[PDB]
């Protein structure tokens, strides 16, 4: 009843965040996953 | 108020068929009544081919868009009739598309009387004179000869030609068989109207 | 370890990036500025 | 059974070579701009490789001759347009002439 | 062979390939990520800038609305076509005009 051996660490991890268990598939609407810019020229994308 | 709208809209797409009818024209009251005691209104047009196109306007919910025995009795005895029977229409509600036994009992009739085509279609089609609908542009079609002088000047095959299925409102109203070409006369913005030529096929179940 | 299928899908796969793209030599990149004596077909 | 091969007719059958009669040639007489390019581009990578000319006017690029050639009407080159790939292996073109047809801007 | 190891050479036979430095009037390709619209690739003459201090891409202002680029920071990547091939094509087909 107390065995810290074998405890699952994962909860050790706290889950500091709300929805967590639940699991989103489509394309975060965020990324440059499906647009094509390189590294030091992502500076286009900057405002204006 | 489908009813009577499909009743006046019927006789007007068997007049656009260029076909004449072999009986004389029953009222609305007489329509409907017998319509919702019979289960279907049987309409009988000849066209200029000699042959005779038969349509039933099936109830709602009546007896026979519900059970497969009735229907496919229906069909049995109506298709040994001694008439040429071109083709055989049935016009029927939307929700009965779904229903799939009544399908099955089509496509069997269908295999069963090669020679004939059945095609059963939603009420609004012919709720409304679909040729002289503003969105719908100009449907005619073309004959197999012209389509093919087309063809060859283009050195296109028919099936590289854009499709169109025979379910379609106008090509049900024009009478497209698949297999066959129909021209049309679309509206441009570019252009100022365009004509293309699409190809007819298989219809919807 | 990734296998062979891991390969193929997503951006940095074998399609979307060395298929559907690819790295070239002699290109050259940096940062631009105006230039008003320059015609608009000319680069500096 | 059999290694994908053995019934695998991989080898397409050899096509024979139709050319529509000069009085038959329903594509335009006047070269698109891709095509005008592309027969810039073959010529004068051939100059580049030969080095022969018709030019009475003597260029010090490829390029410039070339656009002289097509330009004057004595580019050595035959733009041929395909239109079938015939199920019976017969490939029908109709073979056009640069010097003949018309020139698009390109300036 | 390296242009420094051919302190004896001294002859180029034809049909021998010269790698040149570009010159002014030469065409290159200019691109500004990302390549959205059709324009977003073009062909631009070569001005070559002989001060060894500037080392940034110059364009002319109105050139910008083919890139849709401002000069807050903006890179573009060029290539001049060292083929005979692409540089036809380059001057007569993707000219920025
Ligand atoms: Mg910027």
């Amino acid at each position: 009843g107390e065995d810290s051996s074998m405890d699952d660490i994962s909860a050790y991890s706290s889950p500091g965040l709300f929805g967590e268990d639940i699991i989103d598939r489509l394309d975060d609407p965020f990324s440059i996953e499906d647009v094509d810019i390189s590294l030091d020229v992502l500076d286009n994308l900057a405002p204006q | 108020m489908a009813m009577q709208k499909l009743f006046t809209y019927i006789y007007e797409f068997i007049e656009y068929r260029k076909m004449v009818l072999l009986e004389e024209k029953v009222p609305y009251d007489k329509f409907v009544q017998m319509v919702l005691n019979t289960g279907f209104f049987r309409i009988n047009a000849e066209t200029l081919n000699h042959g005779i196109v038969s349509v039933f306007i099936f109830g709602a919910n009546g007896k026979y868009v519900h059970h497969g025995g009735d229907m496919r009795t229906l069909l049995t005895n109506t298709l040994n009739e001694k008439k040429h029977y071109e083709e055989l229409i049935l016009i029927v509600d939307k929700p009965v598309l779904s229903k799939k036994n009544i399908l099955d009992i089509i496509v069997e009739q269908r295999a069963a009387n090669p020679t004939i085509v059945i095609n059963i279609y939603p009420y609004h089609l012919f709720c409304i004179n679909i040729p002289k609908v503003s969105a719908i542009p100009k449907h005619k079609l073309i004959t197999q000869e012209e389509a093919q002088e087309f063809l060859g000047r283009e050195y296109l095959q028919p099936q590289d030609l854009m499709q169109i299925s025979a379910s379609d409102p106008p090509v049900v109203w024009l009478g497209g068989r698949p297999g066959d070409f129909v021209q049309i006369e679309r509206p441009s913005e570019t252009a100022m109207h365009a004509v293309v030529i699409r190809f007819i096929t298989k219809s919807k179940i | 370890a990734p296998s062979i299928m891991r390969r193929l899908p997503r951006k940095e796969g074998r399609i979307r990036k060395s298929l559907l793209g690819s790295q070239v030599w002699s290109i050259s990149r940096s940062t631009i500025c105006g230039n008003s004596d320059l015609h608009l077909d000319e680069v500096g | 059974e059999s290694p994908s091969i053995c019934e695998g007719f991989v080898q397409a059958s050899s096509q024979t070579l139709v050319i529509i009669p000069d009085n038959e040639r329903i594509t335009s007489n006047v070269l698109t701009t891709f095509e005008a390019t592309r027969l810039v581009a073959v010529r004068a990578q051939q100059l580049a490789i030969n080095g022969s000319t018709m030019l009475k006017k003597k260029y010090s690029s490829p390029i410039d001759i070339a656009k002289q050639e097509l330009f004057n009407r004595k580019i050595p080159l035959l733009v041929m347009r395909c239109i079938k790939v015939t199920p019976e292996g017969q490939k029908i073109v109709e073979i056009w002439n640069p010097r003949e047809m018309g020139i698009p801007l390109l300036d | 062979h390296d242009i420094e190891g051919l302190k004896q050479d001294f002859r180029l036979e034809v049909g021998d390939i010269l790698y040149r430095d570009v010159v002014t009037g030469d065409v290159a390709f200019f691109n500004r990520q990302p390549s959205l619209e059709r324009s977003s690739i073009g062909v631009h003459r070569i001005v070559v800038l002989e001060n060894p201090k500037i080392s940034t891409f110059q364009m002319n202002v109105s050139a910008c609305a083919w890139y849709n680029a401002d000069f807050d920071g903006d890179q573009m990547n060029l290539w001049v076509p060292w083929s005979v091939m692409s540089r036809v094509e380059a001057e007569l087909l993707c000219s920025v005009r």
